């Protein structure tokens, strides 16, 4: 597993785009980096759904080709909603190799090991600042084949240290669409 | 009522 | 791979939906069935876009809940058509294991190996009926990950027993999205 | 110029 990060708009474009919900920009890769005029955090996609986190995008629309992208999905109970990905998107496949080695990703692209340890739960190797995970909320943990076990939902600390990670995990995922 | 807005990517 | 289909609209709820351009019905599932007035066969989703045959869909729209999906790409020299898939629609990841396990998706729902022997061919482990093929071009070739390598174009054919197939491979499903 | 229809689907 290896990451890289490109920014595609600035400051002024992301208000705009905001404000209009029409976004002809050429959507690729698996992990969007999204923002709202108040915060900025990750999406992830997954079998055809881009995948976020309420905390981060509450009810909005997703800035697509055609417009304004409605919400498929909305749990509020998971902190989970969801749009149809927009074309160009590339979605990962849902792990189903059950291992508990995995790989978050944060904004930065940095892939950190963390151990599974249950299934929306795992450890990080080595403590973290907060800072250093906030605005990967969103964010795709990995299995070694690349494969999609959940989204970044939020940290566990011990005194104000990151150890620990909570995630929504792929099958509740399966769960909201159906 | 704003939109949520795609502003980067991270390509694996 | 385990598959199973599943039927979603008769014979004359086909000819109507295809002169109104209107289709209501939940979308779900990789691999949808598709259907013109005189032909049917497959589509796959592949990057939010929904993907078949030339020499099935022609130049038509499909069929979607606001009205006729306009083709996003045409290209006759490869057989390739897409519209941006309807929503509900999953999509497939593209295979990046340079596997020559295929396993070719027929509208029945049998997954059947296919020897990999080029970019776009490969042969079955057995013949098969022309029959038995027939109407399932535009369906999935997935490696042993479960991504998508391609989709069903042609198969060669020897007395009336299918030898080997043509596909229509995934990066030039991904160079036609530019 | 009539329209491709979504007649059924292969889950997998
Ligand atoms: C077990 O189930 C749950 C579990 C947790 C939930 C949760 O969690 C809260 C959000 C989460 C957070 O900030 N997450 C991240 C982020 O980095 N976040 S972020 O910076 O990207 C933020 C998006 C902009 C990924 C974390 C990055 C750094 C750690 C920060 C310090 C610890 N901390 C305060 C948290 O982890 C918090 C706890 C929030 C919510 C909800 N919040 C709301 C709204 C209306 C407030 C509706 S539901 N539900 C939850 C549910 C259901
Ligand atoms: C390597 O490159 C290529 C390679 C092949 C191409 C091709 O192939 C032709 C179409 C194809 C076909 O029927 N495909 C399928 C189908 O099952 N089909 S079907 O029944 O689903 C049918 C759609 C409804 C999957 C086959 C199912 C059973 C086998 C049938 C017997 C052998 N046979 C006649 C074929 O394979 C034919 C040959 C046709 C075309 C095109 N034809 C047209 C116009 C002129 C019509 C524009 S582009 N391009 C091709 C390109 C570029
Ligand atoms: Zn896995
Ligand atoms: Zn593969």
């Amino acid at each position: 597993i290896t990451a890289y990060s490109q920014q595609t708009r600035g400051l002024l474009g992301c208000i705009i785009t905001s404000l209009t919900g029409r976004d002809k920009n050429q959507v690729e890769g698996e992990v969007q980096v999204v923002s709202t005029a108040t915060q900025s955090f990750l999406a992830t996609c997954v079998n055809g759904v881009c995948w976020t986190v309420y905390h981060g995008a509450g009810s909005k629309t997703l800035a697509g080709p055609k417009g304004p992208i409605t919400q498929m999905y909305t749990n509020v109970d998971q902190d989970l909603v969801g749009w149809q990905a927009p074309p160009g998107a590339r979605s990962l496949t849902p792990c189903t190799c059950g291992s508990s080695d995995l790989y978050l990703v944060t904004r930065h692209a940095d892939v950190i090991p963390v151990r599974r340890r249950g299934d929306s739960r795992g450890s990080l190797l080595s403590p973290r600042p907060v800072s250093y995970l906030k605005g990967s909320s969103g964010g795709p943990l990995l299995c070694p084949s690349g494969h999609a076990v959940g989204i970044f939902r939020a940290a566990v600390c011990t005194r104000g240290v990151a150890k620990a990670v909570d995630f929504v995990p792929v099958e509740s995922m399966e769960t909201t669409m159906r | 009522k704003g939109s949520v807005v795609i502003v980067g990517r991270i390509v694996l």
